[PDB]
């Protein structure tokens, strides 16, 4: 049954996050279940998100790494691009997944994410509209659920 | 005049506009030839996302024109 490949693929990315560890994120299985991980990442400094610590959730298809990883926020963020739920619009989880791309470039690709939204493609349009036209409202808003939820 | 939008299966779509045109009007034209609803249209000409709110004058969008058009889910 299909799911071996992908969790040699899964063991792999894990070998790399430990060879290689970010600075300002750290993931991987918290239990025998090895297609769900665990995400912790920092706000980027330069933005509105800089200091916070934002847990995420990982859920690998069998499929993987044809298809990509489920990526979700379980901490509460202010961001046109992720909504209450924690879906996060972001290119790569989504119509321009790769299977060379690994969970390290995906975390990467969330805290670009994180210090320039994409206000074109919003999933949340009244946010983006306020990024759009009052960058400083923007900013002390994120800011604010910043230091409510993500600490 | 007319300008061209190309979707990303080559498909070119062929409408007639003027330059004072918003881009919503243009997303409109485009649901009346193809059923795609304006909200999940996005129009790209030079690389850069079109805003619904500006006009085709506006990118210095001339005749003939080729932009380019994506696709996205309901909610975004």
């Amino acid at each position: 049954p299909l799911g071996s490949m992908a969790l040699k693929r899964i063991h792999k990315e894990l070998n790399d996050l430990a060879r290689d560890p970010p600075a300002q994120s750290r993931a991987g299985p918290v239990g025998d279940d090895m297609f769900h991980w665990q995400a912790t990442i920092m706000g980027p400094n330069d933005s509105p998100y800089q200091g916070g610590v934002f847990f995420l959730t990982i859920h690998f298809p069998t499929d993987y790494p044809f298809k990509p990883p489920k990526v979700a926020f379980t901490t509460r963020i202010y961001h046109p691009n992720i909504n209450s739920n924690g879906s996060i619009k972001l290119d790569i989880l989504r119509s321009q997944w790769s299977p060379a791309l690994t969970i390290s470039k995906v975390l990467l690709s969330i805290s670009s994410l994180l210090s320039d939204p994409n206000p074109d493609d919003p999933l949340v349009p009244e946010i983006a509209r306020i990024y759009k036209t009052d960058r400083e409202k923007y900013n002390r808003i994120a800011r604010e659920w910043t230091q409510k939820y993500a600490m | 005049m007319q300008i061209f939008v190309k979707t990303l299966t080559g498909k070119t779509i062929t409408l007639e506009v003027e330059p004072s045109d918003t881009i919503e009007n243009v997303k409109a034209k485009i649901q009346d030839k193809e059923g795609i609803p304006p909200d999940q249209q996005r129009l790209i000409f030079a690389g850069k996302q079109l805003e619904d709110g500006r006009t085709l004058s506006d990118y210095n969008i001339q005749k003939e024109s080729t932009l380019h058009l994506v696709l996205r889910l309901r909610g975004g």
